[PDB]
């Protein structure tokens, strides 16, 4: 239902 | 119930049979595995990486925290951990797409949480669960047994199982809140979304391993095309 992200590279 | 060992304290919790260090434990976990997964795969240099030592058996590269970028993705996995305290964490993800933004991965390497109730015996309520509410929690050393293994597993399948990836490739961290999880409450470094990552149909799936501290169980896989 949720979610969460990130950058890397 | 407790581990004796020089090595081990340096980077672990000796104890891991109380509710806190059992996070805490899972929070230094998630760094060192992850660590590992970035150096071992390439997708970092060596340069971000400090070596470090689990047991005198094994060695392998861990985040410095000196390198600013290498602080960045390390305060990230911190975020990430500490919301096992909360118990608000379903799953941590290390996701390899060709494009930035995609959705589709060509690479994973995912890490699915379990909660017990109490003592740590009964599991709180997805695929990954029945599994890892069979088990038990055998002791310390049992917990380091299994650090241990996971560790060597990934040495091994990164440089002698998995092809190198492509030239270029967007990695980033995705994960999962848990149904209990407030609307308020967001993990630092963590913007919300509406999509996770998928899989090819003919994707290769390989288990790296699992962890069961006193009230907490994790279980590690690896998705792969280059596999």
């Amino acid at each position: 239902m949720r979610y969460g992200q990130s950058p890397n590279m | 119930d407790a581990i004796d060992d020089k090595t081990w304290s340096k980077l672990f919790p000796s104890i891991v049979s109380d509710p806190d260090r059992s996070s805490n434990f899972m929070i230094r976990a998630i760094y060192v595995v992850f660590s590992a997964v970035l150096r071992q795969r390439n997708i970092l240099e060596k340069e971000y990486f400090s070596k470090n030592y689990i047991t005198e058996n094994l060695s392998c590269m861990t985040l410095s925290f000196k390198n600013l970028r290498a602080h960045q993705i390390a305060q990230l996995l911190r975020a990430a951990g500490d919301a096992t305290k909360d118990g608000f964490l379903k799953e941590i993800s290390l996701v390899v797409t060709e494009h930035d933004g995609d959705v589709e991965a060509i690479e994973v390497f995912s890490m699915k949480f379990i909660y017990f109730e109490n003592g740590g015996v009964v599991a709180r309520l997805d695929p990954h669960f029945a599994e890892l509410a069979q088990l038990r929690y055998e002791g310390a050393e049992s917990v380091r047994d299994q650090m241990v293994t996971i560790v060597r597993s990934v040495q091994f399948l990164c440089t002698k199982v998995l092809e190198p990836l492509p030239a270029e490739f967007t990695a980033n961290f995705r994960l999962k809140y848990t149904n209990d999880a407030p609307s308020n409450f967001r993990i630092d470094g963590f913007d919300d979304s509406s999509t996770f990552y998928t899989l090819p149909d003919g994707i290769q799936s390989v288990t790296i391993g699992h962890l069961r501290p006193g009230h907490h169980a994790a279980h590690m896989q690896c998705w792969s095309k280059s596999m």
